[PDB]
RNA sequence: GGCUCAUCACAUCCUGGGGCUGAAGUAGGUCCCAAGGGUAUGGCUGUUCGCCAUUUAAAGUGGUACGCGAGCUGGGUUUAG
RNA sequence: UCCUUGUCGGGUAAGUUCCGACCUGCACGAAUGGCGUAAUGAUGGCCAGGCUGUCUCCACCCGAGACUCAGUGAAAUUGAAC
RNA sequence: CAGCCAGGAUGUUGGCUUAGAAGCAGCCAUCAUUUAAAGAAAGCGUAAUAGCUCACUGGUCGAGUCGGCCUGCGCGGAAGA
């Protein structure tokens, strides 16, 4: 349930602590993101001796949801503070090399399964 | 299917000039993980020549597998194949990340 | 895909959109302001390079490309759109050349890059950005700047890293013939092949390179001889040159002078080709017996003052071919442009 | 093919074994019994009349009573009919059951849905709602304009504002079914269908592929 | 000028059917038929327009007295200081 | 006075507003007062932190009208109107 | 006149530019003599080559054909809410 203008957290060491995303994909008056999306973010707070920097814009994924996930068996898995991981702008590898917190396995189906293999809690 | 299917891939996988392979047990760590082989390639071109390989096997193998992670970019490429996970990497960027305590 | 073709257009750059003057008049009011805004910059020109074109058909059909000229202001203060930037689809390794003393712009090696060719007018100035207390009536505008127009020479020259010349129906076709997968057409006659139909070789993974065909000419300074400068043109960037010399010709002269004149040829194209290393190699052997093809072979070398090692390649027949690609890809691997 | 008339009755969900949670609606079907068959020589077109429930013998009128004694079916809560596939045939007095709908895995279903009452322009096209601040007054939910200055003159025809919701016939097409009970005579159907608990509802095998 | 509300014509932005091509395939360019549907989010300025940032199929052109205050807004224009 | 909002920096992913500066700038202008000025101001403009239905996107509920019944009982406007 | 069945050849690969052009890339003095009805020739397919063809004639069908001039009435040029 994220949309424009979103400030949400940041679940990898790239670099980025704070993190703005401002633009949601997926297609003409898209509104909110759900759990394995890609949505581009700007960055508003990391650390100087990161290997990003404060007001870059590139792409991201979600990784919590406040709102959480919906489970086919009428079942939802909520967070405690929206976090994304930070992604390339021209391809879409992630950046950070660790995963921190636990990551939904609905991110299987969204064919991102290399952050599941990452962040070994769930 | 865990032994049989970890050992269908290993030797076929060498016989494609398979470097560096590294058999881990997960098993009590990861709920969605069972196995963790690692792979090594010498440029992008290799890593990719591999992936399509064990992928185009897998179709006439009669498990399907569930997704591929490699596109437009050969910096990063892990497919699956259910219960084992295979990891085909290059020399340069697998010291970026970190080994065998995944 | 069966021709290649060069020649020169004309681009013209859109000049800025002109300013507006106006004033404002409501329903009631007879008085307003100075009502009116800017004009639109011109759209510019973008050299931009393409795979799928690989030759200047479409610039003989259209020697002319004009960009969008920048909308003129309008009223209640409003501003025409920039001219929409025209993009040129060219294959790779195009190289352009002005008149006027004009000089290339830039090389084009890769896919990807866009060059900046014509620069558009800018936009004027409508009669409010003219707003004072003095004037209190601005009448006066600034006409947009002039558009930039230049006449390019678009050459094409191909991306040929193993770059071969032979003697005229020496089997220069008849060597793409082998492991290579390019197919020119092959035939006994003189000048069988005259549109570079460039080929590649894969020998493994990570490892390919790409061979071109030139064909053989006479020694002529103009362009005489059917052939001449006009194929040589899409030389100078083969990191390898590649020569063939026949054996014990079926009709033609054995070469003891011919294939000396040729090299001599080369020095007075331009640069003598920057004395590139060439390699020369030899063709026709499976005609005449193995071992009586030896002797001679190293003959011909101090004939010419050749000191390396005249390597003997059968076209046709498929011997020897690959015994010349190993030795010539470790050469381009330990040598990387720098 | 043919239909039936059902109650709904509320939904529900379908645990399966594999893990799959599916909202169902209950709909209980009755034998049906049809009342009279039209053919083309009649009236020109083939439906077959058919009514369900029970109804009490107080209140059925003289004329509907008669209707029914012709047939020799009993009373019925309503009565409806439906369209023949040219190429089936029917008797009258013959009581339709539940398990034709076995094997037609879509079924559409019609019914009266909720009555929301004169509902408001936006809540009937989700028009969108004007600001609530900035200094405007007395008009918060208000459509707004409806018309061009005096070039139509007029508001056109068909113009979407403040209405009544409900009362009406819904339609809802291709539902799938999740199993078919007989012995005790219910319908189960995946999704929501249309009107509350207690009214009558329609369903047919689905016209869609 | 903005919000709510839309409508109509096609000189068509996308989707659809084609012609030519200097159209090998993808990708293209021009022209013809076709209005059924869809046709953006933010900073700047009161803005129309435009620049920039970022998406998609595009972010269409005009009439509606350059639509719509007996629907709203008073930011510009705005008597009196 | 103009051109490429003047263009570089902060502020923003993106800033015709704001902030000290480059210059091709010198008119005002020194009691029709000039410069700086702590504090002060329901003073003009900009930004940041917490905060929220201001908004995507509105939904529900509590009360007074709006609706029906009983009683009393206006209005501006109106050449005539099927 | 247009159709159908055939002729299209000869000295002759026409000399330079010619790698390759020899009716079909560049020049024509435009040759004429053989049987005559046919040109060192207008077009494909390449480099010519070799082949498809044409003007022309022969045979059959057997009665109008050929394109310039003036003029009446028409067609496209002519897409908006
Ligand atoms: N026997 C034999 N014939 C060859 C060989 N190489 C080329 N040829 C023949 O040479 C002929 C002409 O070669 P070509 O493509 O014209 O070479 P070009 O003169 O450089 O254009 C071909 O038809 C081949 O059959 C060879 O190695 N052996
Ligand atoms: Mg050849």
């Amino acid at each position: 349930m994220i949309q424009e203008q979103t400030m949400l957290n940041v679940a990898d060491n790239s670099g980025a602590r704070r993190v703005m995303c401002i633009k949601v994909l997926g297609g003409s008056h898209r509104r909110y993101a759900g759990v394995g999306d890609i949505i581009k973010i700007t960055i508003k707070e990391a650390i100087p001796r990161g290997k990003v920097k404060k007001g870059d814009v590139l792409k991201a994924v979600v990784v919590r949801t406040k709102k959480g996930v919906r489970r086919p068996d009428g079942s939802v898995i909520r967070f405690d503070g929206n976090a994304c991981v930070l992604l390339n702008n021209n391809s879409e590898q992630p950046i950070g090399t660790r995963i921190f917190g636990p990551v939904t396995r609905e991110l299987r189906s969204e064919k991102f399964m290399k952050i599941i293999s990452l962040a070994p809690e769930v | 299917q865990g032994k049989a299917l970890q050992d269908f891939v290993i030797d076929k996988i060498d016989d494609l000039k398979g470097q560096d392979i590294i058999a881990l047990d997960v098993q009590g760590k990861s709920s969605i993980t069972d196995c963790m082989i690692i792979c090594t390639g010498t440029s992008s071109r290799h890593v990719m020549s591999i992936a399509d390989h064990v992928v185009q096997e897998s179709r006439a193998a009669g498990l399907l597998p569930l997704g591929v992670e490699g596109e437009n970019s050969a910096d990063w490429i892990v497919v699956d194949l259910g219960d084992v996970i295979v990891h085909v990497m290059q020399e340069e960027s697998r010291r970026l990340y970190e080994l065998e305590k995944l | 895909m069966k021709f290649v073709d060069e020649a020169s257009i004309l681009v013209v750059a859109g000049d800025g959109g002109n300013g507006c003057v106006s004033f404002r008049r409501e329903k009631y009011i007879p008085k307003g302001g100075p009502d009116g805004g800017d004009g639109g910059d011109g759209g510019d020109v973008w050299m931009e390079a393409d795979e799928n074109l690989n030759t200047l058909i479409d610039y003989r059909f259209e020697k002319s490309f004009r960009a969008e000229r920048g909308q003129n202001g309008a009223s209640r203060d409003c501003t025409g759109k920039r001219g929409k930037d025209v993009t040129i689809k060219v294959p790779v390794g195009t190289r352009v050349i002005d008149q006027g003393t004009g000089e290339t712009m830039g090389d084009m090696t890769k896919h990807g890059q866009r060059l900046l060719v014509a620069k558009g007018g800018w936009h004027g100035l409508g009669n409010t950005r003219f707003k004072s207390s003095v004037n209190r009536t601005p009448r006066q505008k600034t006409n947009g700047t002039p558009g930039d127009k230049r006449e390019l020479l678009l050459e094409l020259m191909l991306l040929a890293d193993v770059g071969m010349l032979g003697m005229p129906n020496a089997g220069k076709s008849t060597f793409i013939r082998a492991v290579s997968a390019a197919k020119p057409k092959v035939a006994d006659y003189p000048f069988t092949t005259l549109v570079p139909s460039l080929g590649v070789v894969r020998m493994d993974n990570e490892k390919s390179f790409v061979v071109a065909d030139i064909p053989g000419l006479i020694e002529g300074a103009a362009e005489g001889a059917g052939l001449g400068i006009r194929f040589l043109k899409h030389l100078e960037r083969c990191r390898v040159l590649l020569h063939l010399i026949d054996i014990d010709p079926i009709d033609g002269t054995d070469p003891v002078e011919n294939a000396r004149i040729i090299i001599s040829e080369l020095e007075k194209y331009s640069q003598d080709l920057a004395t590139k290393p060439r390699w020369l190699v030899f063709n026709k052997i499976d005609l005449l017996d193995k071992v009586e093809a030896e002797e001679k072979a190293k003959a011909i070398a101090e004939a010419l003052g050749w000191e390396d090692k005249y390597y003997l390649i059968s076209a046709a027949s498929g011997l020897g071919v690959k015994d010349l690609c190993w030795d010539v890809m470790t050469f381009i691997i330990e040598n990387p442009v720098v | 093919m043919i239909g039936l008339v059902g109650k709904k009755v509320g939904m529900t969900r379908i645990f399966t074994e594999d893990g799959v949670s599916i909202p169902v609606t209950v709909i209980e079907v009755e034998a049906n019994r049809v009342t009279q068959v039209k053919d083309l020589a009649n009236d020109g077109y083939r439906a077959i009349q058919v009514t369900t429930g029970a109804k009490k013998a107080n209140r059925v009128t003289k004329p509907e009573a008669g209707h029914f004694a012709k047939a020799g079916v009993e009373a019925g809560r309503g009565l409806w009919e439906f369209r023949l596939a040219e190429g089936e045939e029917f008797t009258v007095g013959q009581s339709i059951s539940v398990e034709l709908f076995a094997d037609v895995k879509k079924v559409d279903v019609t019914g009266t849905s909720k009555g929301k009452g004169f509902a408001g322009t936006v809540k009937r096209w989700n028009f969108r709602t004007q600001d609530a601040t900035h200094g405007n007054s007395l008009s918060h939910r208000v459509p707004g304009s409806i018309g061009q200055n005096q070039t139509p003159g007029k508001v056109f025809k068909g113009k979407k504002m403040a209405g009544q919701m409900g009362n009406e016939r819904v339609t809802v097409q291709s539902l799938d079914v999740v199993r078919v009970d007989a012995e005790r005579n219910l319908l189960l159907v995946k999704g929501a269908v249309p009107g509350a608990t207690g009214s009558d509802l329609i369903v047919k095998p689905a016209v869609k592929a």
